[PDB]
């Protein structure tokens, strides 16, 4: 479900779950 | 960065798993 264009809290739900107990970074500004 | 690669342009999990801890 993560090939797709994926923004905003769209992209942040995606990293929650992909992720999963190892948390993620989300730096919008880069 | 993450929003060039996954909103600006199609996603991977491969660019998404770059961002988990
Ligand atoms: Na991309």
């Amino acid at each position: 479900f993560v090939n797709q264009h994926l923004c905003g809290s769209h992209l942040v739900e995606a990293l929650y779950l992909v992720c999963g107990e190892r948390g993620f970074f989300y730096t919008p500004k880069a | 960065g993450i929003v060039e690669q996954c909103c600006a342009s199609v996603c991977s999990l491969y660019q998404l798993e770059n961002y988990c801890n």
